[PDB]
Parts: C-alpha cells; structure tokens; sequence
C-alpha cells in the first residue's frame, strides 16, 4: 500500500556555523592530562552544517 | 595510556575493576671491587631497584 | 643486567556471551525431510564446539 501525501512545501534548507560540535572519542583508551594528536574522520570547526 | 604512549592500565573484563601495570622492574648490575692484587672479594650494586 | 623473569602466563577475556542456537538444531523432536531441508543461518554468537 502507498498513498500520495503530496502537500510538498518545497523550501531549501539553510546553513549554520558549526562551531565546536562533532568531536568524539577516536579510540577506546584512557588518557590522563595528555594532549594527544589524532588523525581520523572528523567534522572541522566553523563548518557549514545544514 | 600515558604521555610516552604505552599501555599502563587495563580494565579487567569479567570483574569491572581498574588495575595498573607497573613494569617488569629490571636494572643494571655494577660490581664494586678493589684490585685483584689487593683483594679478591667484590660488592654488587643493583641499579635503582627496591 | 638483571630482568625479573615471569612466573606464569594468564589469559583473561570477557565472560561467556549468548550462545549460538545449537540446542534447537540438535535437540529438536521432529526434524525435516531430505528434499525439504530447513537451512538455518546462525550468527552474532560464540559457537561452543565443546
Ligand atoms: C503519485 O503521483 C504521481 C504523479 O505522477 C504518480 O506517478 C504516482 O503513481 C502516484 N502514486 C501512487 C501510489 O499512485
Ligand atoms: C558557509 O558559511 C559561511 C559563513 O556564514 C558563509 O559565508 C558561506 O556563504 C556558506 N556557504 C554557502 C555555500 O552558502
Ligand atoms: C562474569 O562472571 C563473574 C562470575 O565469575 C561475575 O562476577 C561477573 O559479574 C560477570 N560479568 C558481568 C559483566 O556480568
Ligand atoms: C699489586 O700490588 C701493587 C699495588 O697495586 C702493584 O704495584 C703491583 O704491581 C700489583 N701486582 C700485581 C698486579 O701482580
Ligand atoms: C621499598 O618500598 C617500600 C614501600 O614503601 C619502602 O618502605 C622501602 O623502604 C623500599 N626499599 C627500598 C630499598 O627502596
């Protein structure tokens, strides 16, 4: 079964300044007072989040 | 892990406790002797261990 | 140099998880036929072959 909903208010999405969000834990390890340099799949700061 | 990037604490997977791993406690051997003509006995110094 | 040699080796891993359903395939009262065989796919578990 499938019914056409229609009423498509076709509006474009906007852009927002992603400031510092999107930082996760790159590995499964504990570090205490350690500044660690990683390289992994990340979201850059001040990005254009939709 | 630590600043030197080595394993020093692991999580016990059955009982959820946190242990720490202090190393194998090796060291050097320094032998304190007079001359062979003077005497024949030595003293042994172990480098920096309890 | 002196190194404190290890006394024993211990292997510690996570507790036994959910078992694979070998009880259903082996202790069923009535099995199927030869031309019609029930293909059961078993995954996401540890297979106890003991
Ligand atoms: C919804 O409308 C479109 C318009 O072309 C049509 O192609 C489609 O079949 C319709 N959906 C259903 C479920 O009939
Ligand atoms: C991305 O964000 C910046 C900051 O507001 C903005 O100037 C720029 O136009 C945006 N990019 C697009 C394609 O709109
Ligand atoms: C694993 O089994 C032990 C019993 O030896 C139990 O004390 C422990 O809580 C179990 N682990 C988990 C995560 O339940
Ligand atoms: C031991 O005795 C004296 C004092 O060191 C020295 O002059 C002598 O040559 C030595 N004798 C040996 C090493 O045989
Ligand atoms: C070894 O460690 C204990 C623990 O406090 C200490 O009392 C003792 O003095 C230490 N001995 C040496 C030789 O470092």
């Amino acid at each position: 079964q499938c019914v056409n909903l229609t009423t498509r208010t076709q509006l474009p999405p906007a852009y927002t300044n992603s400031f510092t969000r999107g930082v996760y834990y790159p590995d499964k390890v504990f570090r205490s007072s350690v500044l660690h340099s990683t390289q992994d799949l990340f979201l850059p700061f001040f990005s254009n989040v939709t | 892990r630590d600043i030197a990037d080595t394993t020093d604490a692991v999580r016990d997977p059955q009982t959820l406790e946190i242990l720490d791993i202090t190393p194998c406690s090796f060291g050097g051997v320094s032998v304190i002797t007079p001359g062979t003509n003077t005497s024949n006995q030595v003293a042994v110094l172990y480098q920096g261990v309890n | 140099n002196f190194r404190v040699q290890p006394t024993e080796s211990i292997v510690r891993f996570p507790n036994i998880t959910n078992l694979c359903p070998f009880d259903e395939v082996f202790n069923a009262t009535r099995f199927a036929s030869v031309y019609a065989w029930n293909r059961k796919r078993i995954s996401n578990c540890v297979a106890d072959y003991s």
